[PDB]
């Protein structure tokens, strides 16, 4: 919040473990500014430098903006040639069910809020032959195209309260599948 | 290092370009380069007359170093404050000496 | 669903005043009847809380 | 295993828990028995994340006290209501609390139902009210002696007491400069408008309150002016530097003249913002948010001084003292909101920081203390001893009526309605006298802190006060000797002693309610 | 009565794992043994008879070495007074070169007679003052101790043989050839006008033959392999650019933008046309051979195939900042074929197998350039790790004489010298820090001492047989190695001296060293994280 | 109370440390003493992944164990270096190290001092490399017949004691004419070798052109002519598939027929760079990029070849094979740029389906198709043939050739005994001690030989005091026979490396007394 930054000059210290200017990347890096001392300024200079030389090397890797347009014919050359590393969200759909709407609105959503990942979109029906009814909303994610979380199904999914839950959970992997369910659980 | 230039070079420090004219240049007498191990320093001295100077410490190793400093900072402070107020305390102990026997007679 | 996009340079800082203007046209309009009690259920920026004290009615967010 | 409860539940219930309360009550009253009176002796409390809090008042006592009993922490709320609503009295409350409950601890065992105990209080309590407001003494809001000698009379039980002749000054000053008028409602905000700052390392007698603010910031560009005459002072709240905004924007460039033709629209708008905000000709600008280098850079070519970020309550206080207005929009800035009235603003430096001082006011509405001693500790309580002299003028300024310190109100509503209750048939005569027995603890805690025989001082001390005209006879605590107040000038504000009249009474009420207790549940 | 409580003071206030030392017997005296055995560690690799040390560090990479500060360097040193004696002898390596090892004998023989002299009566601070007024002195007289200096520093025979000493401490059985091949790399560098560099003598190791076959060029050489298909030129004109060899590209986000269906078409033959223009009018200059600072484009790839272009990349900026000096170029941040002024030149560029590594060459071959390379041969990495180390001593030698050269007698003559005339000097004074300059004589008695008992020879007797050569007036006597027997030789005509300034510095580091660790009176250390 | 190096570190200064090391280095070499001679054996050695390796080359088998001792660590790396500068006699110089620190222990067993060990060492191996050189034999005539005959034999007598010693003269044959087929250069990646699962150790073939495993094939292939018999090869680095223009455009249009133009331009861009390739006149099509099934359907159709996806190597062996050049742009397909062969087949052997180049003229490359019966054992025969490949290039520079089978041991041997006569002092029983290191190689290639060491040991010291040099070890006949009138021949360059790698290590480990351990961070 904003308002306790304008309350009292008194906010001394409560649930901060560290406070120093390594973890405060760049919108809050230039808001203290005064207060950063003078002795450990050359450390600043040098952790800056290095962190937005990071950031511009990341330039290079956080351009892929929204969804893209890919079918069937092409789903061999995105999911085996698609990169080295690059994430790769596989979705399987079909217009009419609302659930797999929900889904695909959230995953536009997302593909503008992290750029890093490119999540292709496919139909159903003409990316894989005689796909059953009872899979429509289908999501799986991997990396040069071995296959690592499938989840299937249409209600078992909860598409009601996937948002950040289950935007992690497809974000989040290469380890612990159940990582990001306790910060948002359905209760 | 831009007030410290601006006051011993003569100069002006600069946020834009804006207007750039001969008044804005300070004047140095000398501007060589030292190279000490891997790092290099930039030496600006032959000053006409310099409202700020450096202090520059050379030490075998860094504990020598930091002492020097620590030293440094204490008679710089201990001159500033000569220098605040016109007046000195005899030392070696006498005041304290003399202090005590004044509260003994009081 | 609304995003600006400018493609010649000096169209850009006039959007960016309206950025701003059109709040300021409201606050004269609520201040143009005489108002001098503001109270709102949403929050109240600084700029707004700027016109309230300039014009002398006080703010509740 | 079948539990009509959780497992994690505790019943306790009948006369334990009772007895248990004013246990409780008893052991915080006997924490803090010995910080009462100008004897009082210094507390020194470790704080768990590594400080060291050394202080006489109750609250900042009982602040660093870990209590798992509630009606510990019952009383541990009381001190912090003395301590917010007048700021004065907290010892004396928990101890009268905690005597209270132990008197009525010996009607609570001799098989009295409580409900009878609870009207009897209430009743002394208005009683109590009601004789305090009678002995009372009027004071005279414009002699600055009369408010110079209550304000000493409130300090001098602290440790600033020795530099009392000084502090009690700066705190009056205080009092009588943050005292504010508009629109028909008077504030004397003294919270948020006299800042209290301590920088350590010098003299104690070097501290001052302000005829203005001082903070601790510094020119944003070495070559403006550290020293102003008369300034011009303009308030920020707004950022003076080129921001992106709100809405998603993505200019498209394929012409060769539109980079350069970007960046200088950035420049120009910078240079307009910097140009409309000198129009008016100020000389010092301050702001809440960041200064970009062209604009400060603007600002030196018409030689106009620039701090950086300054907090909000700063700044407010910065408007107060010189009858400025903080602004956003430079665009609607008027003549009306440039702040004429800062005599100096003086840049100077302070062991190794620079501190900005706007001091020499017209007539500042917020002031500051510059409190200079020798460690943080020693200028924290010095800052706590400021803070009660500032409430105790504030009650004073806020409510003309006086009334004698030193036990002499105590003793004086004791044998008042002790007189009251010995006409009184009935069965509730007898808590009522128990707690007009019980307001005596505040002349015996006094006398057996200064180091007196209190049995035969304190029947003295009774004999003397059931002779009449004799209610302002109390006990000198420097001496331990029956003297009268008036001669001695010990009187504190009527709001304080009702205060804690009352709010003694009613938590000794609530904690006589309860008789049952339930812990373990979620 | 079973258990001692602490001192109700600051032993009681101290926290768990601190450790607190104070008084001459607990903090002192321990500082001095734990120094003096830090020194017995490393003096069995003194002189050329020095045994070479295998030393595995924190990270299991074996060193096989002779060098003081190397082996301080590798294995990591726990108690603080041995902790400032590496630091003094780290330093005396910077500013010198050489004189590590003289660093800890000197200030481990200081700090034992220090500890013999306190338990016989005297205070630190007579010891002090005694130590620094016999340092001074010893300072005032080491020039007089000089003899034939060098006076040329170009004639390769003499620069050998002033070489040849410094190496002959670690690389003992094979000293001519070393010396010789360091003699000319430093020599083919060193400049007319202006400073020598140290930086700008290169080595590169391979593996294979023996130490024979290490040699040196007036060039330098790297382990990349040309991109192209050409391998072989001769009379390089060299481009050297520091942006990789592709059409250079918005370093903001640009994205192409296709409207009507020609433009897709003939985008692509569009930038081809503009790659291979750009290429050729970079070959039209006579750029036989390209070097690149980056990544490297196919089409310029096959377009400089096509003009006959030479493709080298190169990974660093080191790398191509040292190219650059020694071919006479000059990087730039844009294609740009280069002006007549900016281009490099060299003879050739090789593409070689030598030791099943193919490395690209860019060797000049009329003795000139700012860079000379030493490429070295050997069978083992740590062999030729230890040929370079002992490689860049004798550089550091060179440079060192490029400075105040002043050669001054090695092998135990000027310890031996100085301890004579110190002890000659304390006869004369009465005061009571007179016994601590007449420590100093055995604190020189220390550096032959350890000559001879490296070399399997009676110490004493080498001694006696010193001081007697040495009272009767020669001053140019020494420890003679090859006798197998205690004998002395005359230094001067044995061509192996040591310069003036190494033996300045390093009396002075361990004068200065013995005096900072003598001043501690109290150590107060908290406990390790 | 405080301790000058970190608790762990521990120190072994005195004699018995360089006693130890010695031992060390015993050990590791009794590891590799058992694979040396033409009755050699070969060793299996299985690591924690549980891929096994068999081979009987002291290089690959020394890289194999887990040596953490420092003395082992040197005799690793005296045996990888021994490997990459000549390529064989890794086992020799491994067992002469060896043997040198056996022969010189008992001597340092009372101390005595490593510096005149070194320098005795020193003195030996120098005097020992300048007799090689004197005494190696020259043919100095620069024939041609009489030339290949000798690498012919050095080649044969590389491969005694490999896997493949009983097909010796088919291989070192074949093997010397891929050498013979070198630029001035001898590039080893022109000499890429390939392996094929099943057939006997005789169906190995030597292609002279480039044979390379099919790639891929998309749905298309099969249906190209598979013999071309006179092609014009086409190497690209193009990739030759429909695909996105840039991977960094968009396209922006607002009409539909403008939509069907773009898409109409995609294509027309594709079949642009395939008309191109097309009307080059080329016929067979090879590609390192990528070919797409499109540009596979549309080079059938037109009856012409395409493979795709070639790797790097077999891309440049085809280069300077078919003599065409690599082409990143169809643009300006030139007939000079296209590659010639004189005949191409796609054929099947050994279960795998391979492409082959056979005829070009001027073709400086080749290829080994090597037939085996395990993979161990395809691997087997690729070290031996890498062995005789590096004899065979070393080979090349110089005709100085001595002989093997221990004479050249020998005769140096009796050279350093006669030597350390005419010197006084403990150099000469230090130079009678290496001497006598020196004459390990014949004892243990018999002593492999089953045969008896000390008899046929004591015929060759007898024979080498006087008679005739070059006489060796004989394990046919059990005897002592004239090694150069055997036709086994080792180039002179192996033996002068190895002893000056193996006296280069024993100086090494003798000259250190200390060892220090840190406690592994
Ligand atoms: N000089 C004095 N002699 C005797 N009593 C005094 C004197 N000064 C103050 N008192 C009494 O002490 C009480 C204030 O003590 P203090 O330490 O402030 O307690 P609290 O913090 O509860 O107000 C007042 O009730 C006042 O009557
Ligand atoms: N032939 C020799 N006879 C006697 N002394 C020698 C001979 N050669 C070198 N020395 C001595 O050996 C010493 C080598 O010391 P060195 O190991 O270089 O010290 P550091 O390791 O500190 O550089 C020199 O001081 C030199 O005087
Ligand atoms: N047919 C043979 N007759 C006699 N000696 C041979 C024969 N083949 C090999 N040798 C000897 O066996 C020794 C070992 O050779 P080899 O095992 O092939 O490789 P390495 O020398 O690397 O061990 C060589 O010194 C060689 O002289
Ligand atoms: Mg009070
Ligand atoms: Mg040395
Ligand atoms: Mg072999």
């Amino acid at each position: 919040e904003l308002e306790e930054e304008a309350e009292e000059e008194q906010r001394i210290l409560q649930q901060s473990v560290v406070k120093t200017y390594e973890d405060m990347t760049l919108e809050e890096l230039e808001d203290h500014e005064d207060e950063f001392n003078e002795e450990d300024e050359r450390a600043i200079e040098m952790y800056r430098r290095r962190r937005l030389a990071e950031w511009k090397a990341t330039k290079l890797k956080n351009k892929f903006g929204e969804v893209l347009e890919i079918s069937g014919k092409d789903y061999v050359q995105e999911v085996t040639k698609a990169g080295e590393g690059l994430w790769v969200i596989l979705h399987l759909y079909k217009q009419g069910i609302p659930l797999c709407a929900l889904i695909n609105q959230h995953l536009s959503g997302l593909a503008r809020k992290f750029p890093d990942v490119k999540f292709i979109k496919a139909i159903s029906t003409t990316c894989i032959p005689n796909y059953p009814d009872r899979n429509l909303p289908t999501i799986f994610v991997y990396l040069e195209g071995d296959i690592k979380a499938q989840f299937i199904g249409p209600l078992v999914f909860g598409g009601m309260n996937l948002t950040r839950d289950e935007l992690e959970w497809k974000l989040s992997e290469s380890g612990a599948i159940m990582t990001d369910l306790e910060e948002n659980p359905k209760k | 290092n831009m007030e410290r230039l601006t006051l011993a070079c003569g100069g002006v420090a600069l946020n834009s370009f804006d207007d750039l004219s001969p008044d804005c240049l300070g004047h140095a007498g000398l501007v060589y380069e030292y190279t000490l191990g891997e790092e290099k320093f930039t030496f600006i001295e032959k000053c006409n007359n310099p409202r700020s100077v450096t202090l520059l410490i050379k030490g075998p190793n860094k504990h020598t170093l930091t002492q020097i400093k620590d030293a440094v900072r204490d008679g710089l402070r201990a001159v500033k404050n000569a220098i605040d107020d016109g007046c000195v305390v005899p030392g070696a102990g006498a005041v304290e000496v003399a202090m005590a026997e004044a509260l003994i007679k009081h | 669903g609304v995003q600006v996009v400018i493609t010649d340079p000096e169209k850009l800082d006039q959007i960016r005043q309206r950025e701003s203007d059109i709040t300021k046209e409201r606050i004269q309009k609520i201040l143009a009847t005489g108002a001098n009690v503001i109270l709102t259920t949403g929050g109240i920026d600084d700029m707004c809380l700027k016109y309230f004290v300039e014009a002398g009615a006080m703010a509740v967010r | 295993p079948v539990l009509v409860l959780s497992q994690n539940t505790k019943r306790e219930s009948g006369r334990k828990v009772q007895s248990g309360n004013i246990n409780a009550a008893k052991t915080i009253a006997d924490i803090i028995r010995t910080c009462l009176g100008p004897k009082s002796m210094m507390k020194m409390l470790l704080d768990p994340m590594g400080g060291i809090v050394m202080t006489n008042d109750g609250n900042a006592i009982l602040r660093e006290i870990q209590v798992q009993h509630p009606a510990a922490k019952s009383m541990i709320e009381i001190s912090r209501t003395q301590d917010e609503e007048v700021g004065d009295g907290t010892t004396s409350v928990i101890i009268l609390a905690g005597e209270m409950l132990s008197v009525a601890e010996h009607f609570l065992e001799q098989q009295m139902h409580p409900t009878v105990v609870i009207s009897a209080y209430r009743k002394a309590l208005d009683d109590m009210i009601s004789t305090l407001k009678k002995i009372s003494i009027p004071v005279d809001i414009s002699d600055s002696d009369m408010m110079l000698n209550i304000i000493n009379s409130s300090i001098t039980t602290k440790a600033i007491s020795r530099w009392s002749s000084l502090a009690c000054n700066i705190a009056l000053d205080a009092v009588k400069m943050v005292q504010f008028e508009e629109n028909g409602r008077k504030e004397i905000d003294i919270k948020k408008y006299a800042r209290v700052e301590k920088i350590p390392g010098g003299i104690i007698e070097d501290s001052c309150v302000l005829r203005g603010v001082m903070i601790n910031k510094d020119v944003t560009h070495p070559r403006m002016r550290r020293y102003i005459k008369n300034p011009r002072i303009v308030l920020l709240d707004s950022s003076l530097e080129y921001k992106k905004g709100e809405s998603q924007t993505d200019i498209e460039i394929t012409r060769e003249e539109d980079f350069t033709r970007i960046l200088q629209m950035e420049e120009e708008y910078i240079q307009q913002l910097c140009e409309d905000i000198i129009q008016l000709k100020p000389d010092v600008v301050i702001t809440e948010k960041g200064i970009s280098d062209l604009a400060q850079h603007y600002l030196m070519r018409a030689n106009i001084t620039a701090i950086r970020r300054v907090r909000k309550t700063d700044n407010n206080r910065i408007a107060r003292a010189c009858g400025a207005r903080i602004v956003s929009r430079p665009e609607e800035l008027r003549e009306d909101d440039v702040g004429t009235g800062a005599g100096l603003l003086e840049i100077k430096k302070i062991g190794d920081e620079y501190f900005t001082f706007i001091t020499d006011c017209k007539d500042p509405k917020a002031c500051t203390i510059l409190l200079r001693g020798a460690s943080k500790e020693i200028l924290s309580e010095v800052e706590r001893n400021l803070q009660d002299a500032m409430q105790v003028c504030r009650n004073v300024l806020l409510d003309p009526q006086l009334v004698p310190g030193g036990g002499a109100s105590e003793m004086a509503v004791a044998h008042a309605l002790t007189e009251k209750s010995k006409a009184m048939t009935g069965v509730e005569q007898w808590p009522y006298r128990a707690v007009a027995q019980a307001l005596e603890v505040i002349p015996r805690t006094l006398i057996q802190n200064c180091g007196a025989s209190t049995i035969r001082l304190l029947t003295s001390l009774r004999a003397k006060h059931t002779q009449e005209n004799c209610e302002t006879w109390g006990v000198n605590g420097e001496t331990g000797t029956l003297v009268d107040m008036k001669e001695l000038g010990i009187w504190e504000p009527l709001a304080v002693k009702l205060q804690t009249y009352k709010t003694a009474v009613e938590t000794a009420v609530l904690l006589l309610r309860i008789d049952d207790i339930v812990s373990g549940h979620k | 009565a079973l258990h001692v409580p602490k001192a109700p003071g600051f032993a009681q206030m101290l926290k768990e794992g601190a450790k607190h030392f104070s008084g001459l017997e607990e903090a002192v005296y321990r500082n001095i043994q734990a120094c003096k055995e830090l020194a017995q560690t490393t003096r069995t690799a003194y002189g050329p008879n020095g045994m070479n040390k295998m030393v595995i560090n924190h990270l299991e990479k074996l060193f096989v070495t002779n060098d003081a500060a190397t082996i301080l360097r590798e294995l990591e040193v726990q108690h603080p007074a041995a902790k400032m004696i590496v630091m003094a002898s780290h330093m005396q390596e910077q500013e010198v070169g050489d004189g590590t090892n003289f660093v800890l004998v000197f200030a481990g023989a200081l700090l034992e007679l220090a500890e013999e002299l306190l338990r016989i009566g005297l205070s630190v601070s007579e010891v002090i003052e005694g130590y620094e007024i016999a340092c001074r002195k010893a300072h005032e007289i080491l020039p007089n101790l000089v003899c034939c200096s060098a006076k040329n520093l170009r004639d390769i025979d003499e620069v050998s043989s002033l070489l040849r000493t410094s190496i002959m401490s670690k690389q003992y059985g094979n000293e001519v050839f070393l010396a010789k091949l360091i003699a000319q790399a430093c020599v083919s560098i060193f400049p007319d006008s202006g400073h020598f560099n140290v930086d700008n003598i290169r080595v590169c190791k391979i593996l294979g033959s023996g130490i024979s076959s290490s040699s040196v060029l007036h060039g330098m050489v790297f382990k990349k392999e040309t991109e192209g298909d050409v391998t072989s030129v001769k009379d390089a004109k060299i481009a050297v650019y520091s942006c990789p060899f592709d059409g250079m590209i918005t370093e903001t986000k640009g994205t192409v933008l296709i409207k009507t269906a020609e433009e897709l078409m003939n985008f692509s033959k569009g930038e081809e046309n503009l790659m291979d223009a750009q290429v050729k009018a970079i070959a039209d200059t006579g750029a036989n051979v390209v070097v690149t600072g980056g990544k490297v484009a196919d089409m310029a790839l096959h377009y400089a195939n096509k003009y006959n272009i030479m493709l080298v990349r190169l990974n660093s900026k080191w790398d191509l900042r040292r190219l650059c000096k020694t071919v006479g170029a000059t990087a730039l941040p844009r294609l740009t074929p280069p002006v007549l002024e900016e281009m490099g030149h060299c003879d050739s560029v090789y593409l070689s197998e030598v030791g099943d590594t193919q490395v690209v060459v860019f060797k000049h071959e009329k003795e000139d350039g700012a860079i000379s390379t030493i490429v070295l041969r050997g069978s083992t990495d740590n062999l030729m790790d230890d040929i370079e180390r002992a490689v860049d001593d004798g550089v550091n030698t060179f440079k060192v004489l490029t400075r105040d050269k002043r050669l001054v007698p090695g092998g135990g003559a000027t310890e031996i010298e100085l301890a004579k005339q110190i002890t000659s000097y304390g006869e004369t004074c009465p005061g009571l820090e007179q016994y601590a300059i007449k420590k100093f004589a055995e604190a020189f008695e220390a550096i032959p001492r350890a000559l001879a008992e490296n070399s399997g020879v009676k110490a004493n007797e080498v001694i006696s047989k010193l001081y007697a050569v040495h009272q009767e007036g020669n001053k140019n006597v020494g420890l003679d190695i090859e006798a197998e027997v205690p004998a002395v030789k005359d230094m001067l005509e044995a061509g192996i001296l040591d310069t003036y300034l190494g033996k300045y510095w390093a009396i002075k580091l361990a004068t200065n060293a013995a005096v900072t660790v003598l001043r501690v009176d109290q150590i107060i250390m908290a406990k390790p994280a | 109370p405080v301790i000058l190096l970190k608790e762990g570190t521990d120190s072994s200064q005195g004699i018995p440390q360089l006693v130890s090391n010695i031992s060390a280095c015993q050990v590791i070499a009794e590891a590799v003493r058992t694979t040396l001679g033409p009755r050699g054996m070969d060793k299996l050695i299985v690591d924690g992944r549980g891929k096994a390796t068999i081979s009987n080359d002291g290089a690959t088998i020394l890289k194999l164990l887990d040596v953490v001792h420092p003395a082992a660590k040197t005799l690793v790396d005296i045996a990888k270096s021994q490997d990459a500068e000549v390529g064989d006699g890794t086992t020799s110089v491994t067992l002469l190290a060896a043997e040198f620190l056996k022969q010189v222990k008992p001597y340092v067993e009372e101390g005595l001092h490593p510096q005149i060990i070194i320098r005795a060492f020193r003195t030996a191996t120098q005097l020992a490399v300048n007799k090689i050189k004197e005494i190696a034999v020259t043919v100095k005539k620069a024939d041609k017949v009489e030339q290949r005959k000798l690498l012919e034999k050095c080649a044969m007598t590389a491969l005694s004691s490999k896997l493949i010693s009983q097909q010796k003269a088919f291989f070192a044959k074949m093997v010397v004419d891929a050498v013979m087929m070198l630029d001035d250069l001898l590039q080893l990646k022109m000499i890429g070798i390939k392996k094929v699962q099943g057939g006997a150790l005789e169906d190995s073939q030597l292609v002279a052109g480039v044979a390379f495993k099919k790639t891929f094939s998309y749905a298309g292939f099969e249906m190209q002519p598979k013999k071309y018999h006179n092609p014009k090869i086409a190497l690209l680095n193009v990739e030759l598939e429909l695909k996105a223009e840039k991977d960094n455009a968009e396209i922006r249009v607002h009409t539909v027929e403008d939509y069907q133009a773009i898409v109409d331009a995609e294509w027309n861009i594709l079949y642009d760079k395939l008309e191109k390739i097309h009307h080059s006149g080329a016929k067979v099509v090879l590609s390192k990029l990528p070919i797409g099934d499109v540009a596979t359907q549309y080079f059938a159709d037109r009856d012409m070849f395409c493979a795709g996806r070639v790797p790097e190597e077999d891309l440049k062996r085809t280069m300077m094979a078919c003599g065409g050049s690599i082409q990143t742009s169809v643009n300006a397909l030139s007939a000079d740029v296209l590659g010639r062969c004189q005949v191409f087949e796609e054929t099947q052997i050994g279960g795998e389906r391979y492409n082959f180049f056979t005829g070009c003229p001027k073709a400086k490359t080749c290829t080994f198709i090597l037939r085996g019966g395990a993979e161990q054992f395809m691997e087997e025969t690729e070290r031996s043939l890498h062995d005789a490949i590096m004899i065979v290039r070393r080979a090349i520079k110089n005709d100085s050739v001595v002989a093997g089978g221990g004479a050249i041991e020998m005769e140096l041997s009796k050279y350093l005994r006669d030597y350390s006569r005419t010197i006084p002092g403990k150099q000469q029983l230090l130079i009678g001690a290496y001497a006598k290191a020196l004459e390990i190689i014949p004892r243990q290639l018999c002593d492999n030989a089953g045969f008896d060491a000390t008899n046929i040991l004591n015929k060759l010291r007898a024979r080498h005091a006087q008679g005739g040099t070059w006489y060796g070890v004989d394990i046919n006949n059990e005897d002592i026979a004239d090694n150069f009138e055997a036709f086994v021949w080792e180039p002179a360059m192996v033996r002068i490396n190895a002893l000056t790698a193996a006296s280069e290590a024993a100086c090494l480990i003798v000259s250190v007394d200390e060892t220090i351990k840190n406690p592994r961070s």
